[PDB]
């Protein structure tokens, strides 16, 4: 077996579960969304969603107070580089993915990370607690990843891609400060954050390729 | 075997079915509900779901017509005293409730009540014909109570807690009309309504209470007990709230009201502060400099003080002018101490200090008379009293406190001083019409005013009082939420006064103005006794708020 | 709620 | 096997016992809880019991001695959030809590911690011998979480929710001081704190929860997020909060200052309104009549127009009087608009309107000296600016508006106005005095100056503040309900105030003064970038108050 | 079980005897003090006598030479804070004693 | 809650 310091792409490490990972929401989840018609793009064997892919990277400073949020996404088809681009072919989803956090840190180091899901009606401010919801702490001297799924909760049958609805929003904030003994200039670390779609992920509706929607496209053109 | 004159807490009598309650219903809420994860708060044997819980009481009587509508209640957890603190720690919840009627009659009345439950997406007032839907009819003579279930007919999968999103809706009304053999004056009974939860109510997904607090999702704890006691004030005055004078015509105001959507349509933050403005025209009429009135004007659509409208700066009264000259006081003016600084520096002008006049007037260096619109009109003050010399600077500035008292000519009472006719309003806001008997009321308080400083209530000379359109905590709580998901346009959101002999109710629009039931009346309400206020919730617009002093 | 996925199945 | 580095939200670590968890603790607890009927909320499964949730962080540095305190917490069910919505609904609860530490160093730090809980009826403070407990000891090397329970030790059969009675404390100390072999500018870590009933706790007895509500159980709903950030305002001028003033030699306010047994030693309502009084001696210094300062003045003892106490008239500020005369502004003194009138109708006198400066004195018709106590001094008012005539009427009244503003002599600002030498103050009022490190604090607020009435903060002329001892709405809710069974005579109740940079805490005495530790330090708080306030509970008057902005 | 990080009020850790605890030293002491009467205070289940209790604490620093000694204590019942108390009503003692020490220090240090 | 009662009956 691989000694814990080299990684599989297909490999998740630890899983945590706070309190939302259920299976009735998934059988209500996988039931209902059949209104689309047959779903599409879901076969169990194909690389674009069996391995976990580049999304995203953060810093985590020593001088950051506890409370103060490090990274934040709403449930999107766009977490992914391959939902990303087949969404662009599809008007609708449903279903859940996975976040996968590798802290590239050492074992001198101290200090906590806290992540939670939230429920769609909630909003995010700057009165949010995330500490009084079902969560999950992650240790800075951590050499495994480590995976955390958020579900579909919603109160619709499918996401139209163009108009969605209400989603859960994934947080993750500052359990403890960093800490580092010996001082001087080192005084922050990084974080890369990969995706996968779940089991119950799917799309329904074929649509035509760049149709234009009644939302709006991202401000980067 | 116990008789049916005594009943029990968990005893709901008579189970009486409709249509509407199908086995399917039920399997389909559970399995759809299944999305919010398990269920919570289930347990069966819980003291708060067992027993039925007070929810109102009504009147009926024999001039009641078939087809009257006597009671409605929208379907919300909110109908529960137990469910309602519960919902501060979930963000869903799905489920029915149950209704239990008791009727307080004898055996020598006649007549009979119907009862029906209505789906979403069917409006809900007078010719509504309940007797075409499945219905259940319900003697006068009955001894044991009567409970039917509203099941939850929706098309989403859960209720979430800030938006529910459409609910049904039951209503009881007339079948046949109530009678009386003997006749006489005894023709009224009472009947009373409890509530409970159903086998199949349920909370989903835990939240921390910091969350969208118990403030953002109803205005039920906007007033209170203490509210209209002995604490609030109301927004024109500044002054503590004694009474309720009913308006049978119909008024509007713009200045310092907001909506139920967060938003206003006048010049003034929620706050009594000073009046402070500058640039604007100062003048002196005659040619003599001692004992000489004074005047100033600024035109409207100028003053950049504010963030919210430049109409007018922060604090000035919402009062048409009333236009005097010469030594005469004037009737049912806004009056408040003041005097006159300059632009350059900020030093105010020390010998003209007096109570200076305030309002909307059209021309002010030509003649004089009040105005309504905002549009074309300017702000106008003038010393109501003698002062000493006065500054012919053209930026010269306006400084005014914030609370003011009534210019009275002799030392007797008049009527409220707002008036209807003269309120000063922006063009964009609506008013507020009777509908049906129902006719929009403000909120009167003891002012003192300039003929006698030491009259009070209940004084040898009269009692002056002044008006506003809403209490000071309802604006204030008003501004900082939004209820736009919690009353639909043509409802009412009630609440029960009750005092030591009577008891009213008071409605809420969505446009911010204030009901009550009572015709044409005039009368002003004298509100000293009063002991506790409870909320009910939305109601039709459509029907009489109950008064009955008595 | 068993009543429901039976016969969505069936 | 999942490594150490990674820990679960339902995961304790590793359990530290002590011998206060016995088991006849457990079964007596139970069954002489059984006196509130059957257990509530006791269901195993539900996510509010399974899960811990965050309580606090403290800060351990090498600087501490063995012996120092470092976290204390009172037993009671507002740790956690869930239990602390759940009580709104019963009127009683038993059992125990656990508390979870995590602490965040390396494997190269040297030193250890010490755990105990201390029964009912032991003073909690510097002094107290943590070693001599049965105690745990905890290393600064440790990567799992390390969890101890607190039981219930009660002399009681329940505790009632608005007077529980005798609680235990647990306490954490210093057992040897923390190293840093390498040495140099990293000595501190952190340690964080979380919760989660244990299996024995429960509720007893259903209550409607329009019963004693959740504002006279604790004053923690008192001081919120929008009361120090827009809406609150100074008990004294009022006035926007805009920032926090030190005083490091200590102050006492008597005028509208309410302590926490719903009592005020004060002549003022919480409100602000006019100053109204009758039967006071009017004169004017000199012979000629035109351009004549006023002069009013009456005993204390005698003003019979409030229910409350009859030293001065409701709304009169508690400054001392300054004195001057001639053409010059003087430094300091609570001036406002008003005017003299006659006190045998109420009809005010038109032609002396001025700004008239309030205060006490010792002698009036003689020499003019300020004074601080009201028994042997009186009120007296005196105009700033040239006002024309003046009645020498021996029953005259005088009439001054609610709020005011500085009276300086030039354009320039000054020091806060109301320094602690002269506060009014009627006999036996405490003081406020600093506990340790602790020093008491004022509330400011920008307040126009009577030398440039255009100038606000941040102006180029320098900004004018004036400070008040609490802010308006926690006195007007210090007024409505009683709090006695909250806080024990040498405690706080602290809050936490976060900003975009750093933290700091804030504390309320049983008097009713405000706390904050910063030593000896002058400068004001900006208290501008506030972001969130969250209550904390009572904690021992001799610890020091968190303080780093950064 | 615990993880050696976190220690319990009845958990004396290692346990070290020289060469003067013996079994024929027990027996002597307990059998000879019966002179005194029978004994008081003597029940192995007290809260008192079951749980180890705070007495001292010292420093060790860098420039302390071989032989030089940080401790010493005669034998008393002044060692614990409970006997202290009980010997103000008690005129005799006999037996012996246990010392718990926990050392505040890191992995890296030597000596 | 049982040994309590029995302890006392005992």
């Amino acid at each position: 077996s691989v000694p814990g310091t080299t990684t599989d792409g297909m490999d998740p490490g630890v899983v945590a579960t706070t309190s939302v990972v259920t299976a009735e929401n998934s059988s209500a989840s996988v039931a209902t969304a059949g209104i689309g018609g047959p779903p599409q793009q879901v076969d169990q064997q194909e690389t674009w969603r069996t391995n976990f892919y580049y999304n995203d990277v953060f810093t985590w400073s020593v001088a950051d107070a506890p409370g103060s949020i490090l990274y934040t996404v709403q449930h999107s088809p766009q977490n992914n580089p391959f939902t990303a681009v087949l969404s662009q072919m599809y008007a609708g989803w449903a279903g859940g993915m996975q976040f996968r956090f590798i802290v590239a840190g050492s074992g001198v180091f101290g200090g906590r990370l806290v992540a939670a899901v939230i429920p769609p009606g909630i909003e995010i401010g700057p009165g949010l607690e995330v500490r009084q919801f079902p969560h999950v702490v992650i240790d800075a001297r951590s050499l495994e990843p480590v995976t955390i799924t958020m579900p579909d909760l919603r109160p619709n049958m499918y996401h139209p891609t163009g108009d969605p609805g209400l989603v859960p929003t994934l947080v993750l904030s500052v359990y403890n400060n960093l800490i580092n003994p010996f001082g001087g200039s080192t005084s922050a670390i990084q974080v890369t954050v990969e995706t996968r779609p779940s089991e119950d992920f799917e799309f329904v509706m074929i649509r035509a390729p760049s149709s234009k929607t009644v939302d709006s496209i991202s401000p980067a053109g | 075997s116990v008789p049916g004159t005594t009943t029990d807490g968990m005893d709901p009598g008579v189970v009486a079915t409709t249509s509407v309650v199908t086995a399917e219903n039920s399997s389909a809420s559970i399995a759809t509900a299944g999305i919010g994860g398990p269920p919570q708060q289930v347990d069966q044997q819980e003291t708060w779901r067992t027993n039925f819980y007070y929810n109102d009481v009504f009147t009926w009587s024999v001039a009641d017509a078939p087809g009257s509508i006597l009671y409605t209640v929208q379907h919300s957890p909110q109908n529960n005293p137990f469910t309602a603190v519960l919902s501060q720690m979930y963000a869903g919840w799905a489920g029915g409730m149950q209704f239990r009627f008791i009727v307080a009659g004898s055996g020598v009345f006649g007549g009979r009540l119907v009862a029906a439950v209505i789906p979403p997406g069917i409006e809900i007032g007078p010719g509504l014909e309940v007797r075409q839907f499945p219905h259940v009819v319900i003697d006068a003579r009955s001894l044991e109570p009567v409970t039917i279930t509203m099941p939850d007919l929706r098309p989403n999968m859960y209720h979430p807690t800030g938006d529910p999103g459409l609910v049904p809706t039951l209503v009881l009304s007339v079948y046949n009309n109530l009678i009386n053999p003997f006749g006489g004056s005894t023709s009224a009974i009472q009947v009373t309504v409890e509530t409970r939860p159903s086998e199949d109510f349920e909370f989903v997904m835990i939240r921390a209470p910091s969350s969208k607090t118990v403030d953002s999702i109803s205005p039920a704890g906007l007033l209170t007990t203490p509210v209209l006691t002995g604490v609030g004030n109301d927004n024109r005055w500044n002054g503590q709230i004694v009474g309720l004078q009913p308006v049978p015509g119909g008024f509007s105001t713009c200045n310092r009201h907001w909506n139920l959507n967060g938003s206003t349509y006048g010049w003034s933050s929620p706050r009594f502060a000073d009046i402070d403005h500058r640039r604007g025209s100062a003048s002196y009429p005659g040619n003599n400099a001692t004992n000489v009135l004074q005047f100033w004007y600024a035109n409207a659509g100028s003053a950049i003080d504010n963030p919210i409208s430049q109409v007018a700066p922060d604090g000035f009264p919402d009062m048409s002018f009333v236009p005097f000259n010469g030594p005469g006081i004037p009737a049912a003016g806004w009056v408040g101490f003041g005097a006159i600084w300059n632009s350059n520096s900020g030093a105010p002008n020390v010998t003209t200090v007096q109570a200076y006049e305030l309002g909307f007037a059209t021309g002010a260096p030509g003649n004089l008379q009040p105005t309504t619109n905002t549009s074309g009109s300017q702000t106008v003050a003038k010393s109501i009293y003698a002062v000493v010399t006065g500054t012919a600077q053209n930026p010269a500035g306006l400084f005014v406190m914030a609370s003011g008292v009534i210019s009275t000519p002799s030392a007797n009472a008049i009527t409220y001083t707002p008036q209807p006719d003269r309120i000063v309003t922006t063009p964009g806001t609506p008013a507020a019409a009777p509908v049906g008997k129902n006719t929009p009321i403000m909120f009167a308080s003891v002012v003192r005013r300039t003929g006698d400083v030491n009259a009070t209530a209940g004084s040898a000379n009269g009692t002056q009082y002044g008006t506003g359109s809403q209490p000071l905590p309802v604006t204030i709580g008003l501004s900082l939420n939004n209820y736009s998901s919690a009353l639909m346009p043509g409802q009412f959101f009630v609440w029960q006064l009750t005092f030591a002999s009577g008891f009213m109710e008071i409605g809420l629009s969505v446009d911010g103005y204030f009901y009550a039931g009572t015709g044409a009346s005039t009368t002003l309400i004298d509100l000293t006794e009063l002991i506790d206020v409870r909320p009910v919730g939305p109601r039709p617009s459509k029907s009489t708020l109950v008064f009955n002093l008595g | 709620a068993a009543e429901f996925f039976e016969g969505m199945v069936h």
